[PDB]
C-alpha cells in the first residue's frame, strides 16, 4: 500500500516474521527463568 | 496486522530491528556486569 | 479523530512513536538504576 | 486531506492503531501496578 | 479564532506542539526530582 | 489564507483541537490536584 | 498601529513572539529556582 | 504594503491578536497578584 | 528626520531594534541580579 | 529614497513610530521613578 | 564635509556608526563597573 | 561620485545627520557634568 | 525462511555479520581480560 | 523479491548459510564446554 | 602628493583608517587602565 | 591612475583629507597637553 | 563452498582479510606485551 | 553469480586460497604449540 | 633602483609596508611595556 | 614591466616613495634619539 | 600462487607492502627501546 | 585476469618478487641469530 | 648566475626572501631577548 | 627560459639584486662588528 | 631488477626515498640525543 | 648525474632544497640552544 | 611496461641509481665505522 | 625526460648547481672547523 508489498506477500511476511518473533521470545523466556533460577532479582 | 508490512518495509524495518535488539542485549549486560550483585565475572 | 492519519503520515508517525517510547523506557528505567531505593539489580 | 490517505484508509489506520495503543496500555498497566506491589513510590 | 489554522499549519504546529509539551513534560520532571523535597524515587 | 485551509477546513480542525486540547487540560488538573493532595508545594 | 501586520508577517512574528515568550517564562522560572528566598520546590 | 495584507485582512488579524493578547495579559495580572499574595518581592 | 524611513527598511529596522531593546533589557536586569545591593530575589 | 518607501508612507510609519517610542518611554520614566523611590542608586 | 556621503553610504554608515557607538557605551559603562570607585550599583 | 547620491542628497543628508550629531553630543555633555558633579575622575 | 535471501542481500548481510561476529568476540575476550577472575594472561 | 536473488539461489544461499552457521556453533560449543572445564561462570 | 588617492580608494582607506584608529585608541585607553599609575578610574 | 579618480578628484579629496586629519591632530595635541599637565610620563 | 568467490571479489576481501589478520596479530602481541607473565621482553 | 566470477575461475581461486590458509593454519599451529612449550597459559 | 615598482604593485607594497610597520611598532612597544627597565607606564 | 607601471610612472612613484619614506625615517631617528636621551639602551 | 599479480597491482602492493615492513621495522625497534632489558642504547 | 598482467608478466614478475623476498627473509635470518646471539629473549 | 632570473621568478622571491628575512631578524632578536647574557632591554 | 626574463632582463635584476644584498651585507656587517664590540659570544 | 622502474615512477620514488631517508636520519638523531650515553651535545 | 635534471625540476626541486635546508639550519641551532654545553647566548 | 619508461631508460635509470645508492651506503658505512670507534653501542 | 629540460640544459644547470653546491659545502667546512676550534663535541 506503501512501500509496494502486497496483501499476499504482507501477510507471507508476516508470517514467518510471528515465526521467528515468537521462537525469538520463547528462548528469552528460557533464558529468563534460568536466570532467575540463577539470581532472582525480585 | 501484516498491513504494517505495507506501511514498513521488510528489510529496513528488520535491520533496524535486529540492531536494535543486539545494541538493548549489549546494553543489558553491560548493566548486570556494572552491578556487583549481577556480575558472573568477578567469582 | 482517525482524520490525524491524513494530516500525519503513518509510517513516519509509527516510527517516531516508537523511537520516543523506547527512548522514554530507557529514560525511566536508568532514573529508577540511579535511585538507591528503586535499584532493582542492588542485592 | 494533507497526507494523501483517504477517510476509508485513515479509519482503517486509527483502528488497528487504537487497538494497538489499548494492548499496549494494558501492558504497561499490569506492569504498573506489579511495580507498585513491588514497590510503591508514592 | 480558527482562523489561526488558515496561518499555521495543522501539522507542523502540531508536531512541534506536542514535541515541545514532551519537552517540557521531561524538563519538570527532572526538576522535580533534582529538588529533594518532591523527590518521589527517594523512599 | 497563507497555509492553504479553508475555512471549513479550519473549523473542522478547531473543534478537534479544541476537544483533544480540552481533555489534556482535564487530565492535566486532575494531575495537579493529585499533586497538591501528595505534597503541595505553596 | 494595525497597519504593522502590512510589515510583520502574521505568522512568522506569531511564531517568533510565542518562542521568545516561552523562553522568557522558562528564564523567570529558573530564574526564581535559583534564588533560594523563592525557590518553591525546596521545603 | 509590504507582506501581502490588505488594510482589512490587518484589521482582522490586529483584533484578534489584541483580544488574545488581552487575555494573556489578564491570566498574568492574576498569577502575578497571586504571586504577591504568596511572596511579595519588593 | 522622517526621511530615515526612505534610507532604513520599517520592518528589518524594527526588528532590529525590538531584538537590541530585549537583550538590552536582559542585560540591565542580569546585571542587577549580579549586584548584591540591588538584587530583589534575595530575600 | 533608497529603501523603497515615499514620503508619505515614511511619513505614516514616522507618526506611529513616534508615538509607539513616546508611550515606551513614558512607561521607561515610571518605571525608573518607581525604580528610584524604591532602592535610589545615586 | 557633505562630499563623504558621495564615498561613504548613508545607511550602512549609519549602521555601522550606531553599533560602534552601541557597544562602546556598553564597554564603557562595563569598565565603570568593573572598577569598585564608579560602580554605582554597589551600596 | 562613488555611492551614488548627488550633492543636493548629500547635503540633504549632512545637514540633518550633523543635527542628530549635536544633539547627541550636546545630551552627551550633560550627562558628562552630571557625571563629574556625582564621581569626579581627574 | 530461505526467502530472507530474496529480502537481505547474501553479501552486504554476510560481511556486516562477519564483521559483527568479529567485534562481538573482540569484545568478550576484553572483558574476560578486564575481569580478573577470568584473565588468563596473569599467571 | 526484493534483492534480485530468485528462490533457487536463496535456497542454494540457504542451505550453505546453514551449515556454515552449524558448523560455527558447532565449534563455539565445543569451546565453551572447554571453557566450563576450565573456569566455570555460574 | 595626493596622487596616493589615484592609488588607495578614498573609501576602503578611509574605512580601514578610522577602524584602525579605533582600534589604537582603545588598545591605548586599556594599556593605560592595566597600569595602576595610570589608571584613572581607581580612586 | 589605478582607482579612478582623477587629478582633480584626488586634490579635492586630498585638501578635505588633510584638513581633518590636521583637526584631528590638533585635538590629539591639545588632549595629550592635558594628559601631561594631568599625569606626566617621562 | 568455492562460490563464496562469486559473491565476494577475491582482491577486496583479500585485502580486508591481511588487513585484519595484521591487526589482530598487533593486538595479540600487545595484549602479551601488556600482561607481565607474558612479556617476553622483559628480563 | 554476484560479483563476476565463473564457477571455474572461483573454484581455482579457492583452491589456492584453501591450500594458502592451510599452510597459514599449519604454521599458526606450530607457532603455538612452541608458545605452549614456552609458557602454558592454561 | 625605481624598477621596484615594475616588479611590485605600489598599493599593495605600500599597504603591505605600513601594515607590517604599523605591527613592527606594536610589537617593539609592547616589548618595552613587557621590560621593567623600559616601562615608561609604572611611575 | 611586469604589473603595469612604465618607467616614468615607476620613476614618479620612486621619488615619492624615497621622500616619505626619508621624512618617515628622520622623525624615526629624532625619535630614538630622544629614547637614547631618556633611557639608554647600551 | 603467481596468478595473485593478475589479483593484486604489482605497483601499489609493492608499495604498500614496503611501507607496511617499514612501520613494522620502526614499530618493533621502538618497542624494544621502550623494554629496558633490550634497550641497546642505554650503557 | 583482474588488474591487466598476463600470466607470462605475472609469473616473470614472481619471480623477481619471490627471488627478492627470500633475500630480505636471509637478510632477516641472519640478523635474528646476531640478535640472539647478543641478547636471547626465549 | 643570473640565469637563477629566468628560473625564479624575480617578485616572488623577493616577497619570500623578504618575508623571511624579516622573519629571521624576529626570530634572532627573540632569541637574544630570552638569553639574560644578551637580553639588552634589562638595565 | 622558464619564468619569462631574458637573459638582458635577468641580468639587469641580477646587478641590482646583487647591489642591494652587498649593501645588506655590509650593513650586516657593521651592526655584527658593533655588537662584538657590544657583547662578544665567542 | 631494473624493470621496477617500469612499474614504480623514477622520480617519486626518489623523492619519496628521498625524504623517508631524511626523516629517518632525524629520527636516529633525534633518538640518540634522548639517549644520555648517546648524546654527543652533553659535555 | 645531470640527468636528474631532466627528472627533477630545476624551480621546484631547488626551492624545496633551498626551504629544507634553511629549516636543517634553524633546527640544529637550535638542538644547541637546548644543549647547556654549547648555548653560546649564556655568558 | 607501467609508468612508461623502456626498457633501455629503465636500465638507464637503475645504473645511476645504483651507483648513487652505492656511495651512499660506503659514506654510511664510514660514518658507522666513526661511530663504533666512539661509542660503541653492542 | 619528464620536466622539459634536455642534455644541454640539465647540464647548463648542473654545473652551476655543483659550483653553487661546491661553495656551500666549502662554506660549511671552514664553519665546522672553527666550530671545532670553538667547542670540540667528540
Ligand atoms: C546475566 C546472567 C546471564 C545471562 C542471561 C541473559 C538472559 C536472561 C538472556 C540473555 C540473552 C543473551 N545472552 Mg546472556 N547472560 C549471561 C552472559 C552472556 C555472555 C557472556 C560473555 O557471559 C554472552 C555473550 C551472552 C549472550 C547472550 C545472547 C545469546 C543473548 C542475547 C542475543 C541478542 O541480543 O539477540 C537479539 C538480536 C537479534 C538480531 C535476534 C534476532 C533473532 C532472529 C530470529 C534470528 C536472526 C539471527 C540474528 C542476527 C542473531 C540471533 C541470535 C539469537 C537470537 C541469540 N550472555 C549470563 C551468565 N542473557 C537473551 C536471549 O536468550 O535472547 C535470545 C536472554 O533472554
Ligand atoms: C522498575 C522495576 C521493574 C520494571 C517495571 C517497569 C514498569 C512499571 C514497566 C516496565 C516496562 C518495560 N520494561 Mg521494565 N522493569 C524492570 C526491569 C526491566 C529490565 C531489566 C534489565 O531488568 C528490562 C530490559 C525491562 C524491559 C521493559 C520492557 C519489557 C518494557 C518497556 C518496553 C518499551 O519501552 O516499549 C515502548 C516502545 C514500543 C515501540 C512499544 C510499541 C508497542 C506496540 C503495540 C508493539 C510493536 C512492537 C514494538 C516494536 C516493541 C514492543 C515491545 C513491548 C510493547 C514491550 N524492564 C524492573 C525489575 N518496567 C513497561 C511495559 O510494560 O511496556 C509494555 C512498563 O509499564
Ligand atoms: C511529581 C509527582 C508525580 C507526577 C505528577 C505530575 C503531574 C502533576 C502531571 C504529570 C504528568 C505526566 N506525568 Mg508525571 N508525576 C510523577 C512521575 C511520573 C513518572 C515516573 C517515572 O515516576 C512518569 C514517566 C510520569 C509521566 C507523566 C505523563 C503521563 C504525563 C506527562 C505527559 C506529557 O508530557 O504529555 C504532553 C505531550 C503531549 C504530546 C500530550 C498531547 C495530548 C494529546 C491530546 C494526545 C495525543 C497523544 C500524545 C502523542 C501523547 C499523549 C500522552 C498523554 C496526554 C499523557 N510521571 C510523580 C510520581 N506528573 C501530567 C499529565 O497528566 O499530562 C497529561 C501532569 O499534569
Ligand atoms: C530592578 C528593580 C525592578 C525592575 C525595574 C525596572 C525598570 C526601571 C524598568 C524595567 C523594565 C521592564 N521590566 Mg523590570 N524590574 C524588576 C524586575 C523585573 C522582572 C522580574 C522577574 O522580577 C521582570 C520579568 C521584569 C520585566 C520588565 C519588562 C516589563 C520591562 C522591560 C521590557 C523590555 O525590555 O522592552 C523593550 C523591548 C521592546 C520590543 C519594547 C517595544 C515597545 C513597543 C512600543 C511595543 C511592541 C511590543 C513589544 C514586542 C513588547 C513590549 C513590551 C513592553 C514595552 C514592556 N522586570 C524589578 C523588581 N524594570 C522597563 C520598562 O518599563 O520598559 C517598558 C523599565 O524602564
Ligand atoms: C576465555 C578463555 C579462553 C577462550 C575461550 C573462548 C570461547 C568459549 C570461544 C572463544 C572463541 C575464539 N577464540 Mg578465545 N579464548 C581464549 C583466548 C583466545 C585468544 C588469546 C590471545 O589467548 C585468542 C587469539 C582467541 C581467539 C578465539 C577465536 C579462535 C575464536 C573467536 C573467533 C570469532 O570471533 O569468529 C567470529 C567471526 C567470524 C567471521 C566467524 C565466521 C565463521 C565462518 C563459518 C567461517 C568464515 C571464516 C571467518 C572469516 C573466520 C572464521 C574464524 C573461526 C570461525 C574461528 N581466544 C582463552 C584462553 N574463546 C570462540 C570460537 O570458538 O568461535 C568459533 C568461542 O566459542
Ligand atoms: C588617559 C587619561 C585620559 C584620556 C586622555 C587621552 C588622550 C591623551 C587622548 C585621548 C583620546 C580620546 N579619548 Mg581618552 N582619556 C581618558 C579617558 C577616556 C574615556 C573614559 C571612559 O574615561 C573615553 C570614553 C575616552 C575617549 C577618548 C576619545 C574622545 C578619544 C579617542 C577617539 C579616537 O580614538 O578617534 C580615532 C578614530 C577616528 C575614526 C577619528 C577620525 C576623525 C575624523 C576627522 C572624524 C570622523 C568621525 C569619527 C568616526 C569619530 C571622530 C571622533 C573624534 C575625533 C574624537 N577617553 C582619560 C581620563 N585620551 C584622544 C583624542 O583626543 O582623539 C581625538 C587623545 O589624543
Ligand atoms: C634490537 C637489537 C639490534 C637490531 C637487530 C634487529 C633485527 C633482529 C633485525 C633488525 C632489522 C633492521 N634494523 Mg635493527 N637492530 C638494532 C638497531 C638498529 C638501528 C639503530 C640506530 O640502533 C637501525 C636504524 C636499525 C635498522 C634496521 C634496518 C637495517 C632493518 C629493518 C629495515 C626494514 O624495516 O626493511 C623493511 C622494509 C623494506 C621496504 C624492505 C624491502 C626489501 C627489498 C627487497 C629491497 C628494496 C629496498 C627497500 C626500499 C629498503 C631495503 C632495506 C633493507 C632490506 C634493510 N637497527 C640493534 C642494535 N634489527 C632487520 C633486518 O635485517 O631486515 C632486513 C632484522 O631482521
Ligand atoms: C642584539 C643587540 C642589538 C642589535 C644588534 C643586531 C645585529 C648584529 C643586527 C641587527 C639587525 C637589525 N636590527 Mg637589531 N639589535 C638590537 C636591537 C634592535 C631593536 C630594538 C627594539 O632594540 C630593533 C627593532 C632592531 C632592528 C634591527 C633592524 C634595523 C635590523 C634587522 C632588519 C631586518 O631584519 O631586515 C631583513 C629584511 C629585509 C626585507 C631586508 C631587505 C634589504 C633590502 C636591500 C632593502 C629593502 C627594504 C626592506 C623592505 C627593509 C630594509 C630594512 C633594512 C635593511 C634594515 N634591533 C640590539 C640593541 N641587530 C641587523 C641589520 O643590520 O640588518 C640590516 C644586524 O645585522
Ligand atoms: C654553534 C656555534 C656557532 C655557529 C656555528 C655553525 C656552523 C658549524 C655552521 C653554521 C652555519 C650558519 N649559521 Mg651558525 N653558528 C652560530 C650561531 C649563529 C646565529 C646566531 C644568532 O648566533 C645565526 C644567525 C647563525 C647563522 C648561520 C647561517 C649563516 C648559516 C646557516 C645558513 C643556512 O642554513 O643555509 C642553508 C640554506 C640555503 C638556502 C643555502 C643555499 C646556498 C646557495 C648556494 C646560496 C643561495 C642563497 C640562499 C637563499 C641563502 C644562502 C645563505 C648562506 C649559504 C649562508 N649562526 C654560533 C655562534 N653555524 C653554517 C654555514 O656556514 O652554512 C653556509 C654552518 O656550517
Ligand atoms: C581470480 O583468481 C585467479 C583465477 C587469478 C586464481 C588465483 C588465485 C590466487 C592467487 C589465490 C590466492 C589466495 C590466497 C593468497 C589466500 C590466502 C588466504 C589466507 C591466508 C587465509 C587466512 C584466514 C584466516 C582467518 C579467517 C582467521 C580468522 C581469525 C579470527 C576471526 C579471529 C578472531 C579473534 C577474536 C574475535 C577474539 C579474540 C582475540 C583477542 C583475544 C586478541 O581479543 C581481545
Amino acid at each position: 500500500s506503501m512501500t509496494g508489498l502486497t496483501e499476499q506477500e504482507a501477510q507471507e511476511f508476516h508470517g514467518i516474521f510471528v515465526q521467528s518473533m515468537t521462537a525469538f521470545f520463547g528462548i528469552v523466556v528460557i533464558a529468563h527463568i534460568l536466570a532467575w533460577l540463577w539470581r532472582p532479582w525480585l | 496486522m501484516h498491513k504494517i508490512w505495507q506501511i514498513f518495509d521488510p528489510r529496513r524495518t528488520l535491520v533496524a530491528l535486529f540492531g536494535f535488539l543486539f545494541v538493548l542485549g549489549l546494553l543489558i549486560h553491560f548493566i548486570l556486569l556494572s552491578s556487583p550483585a549481577f556480575n558472573w565475572l568477578s567469582g
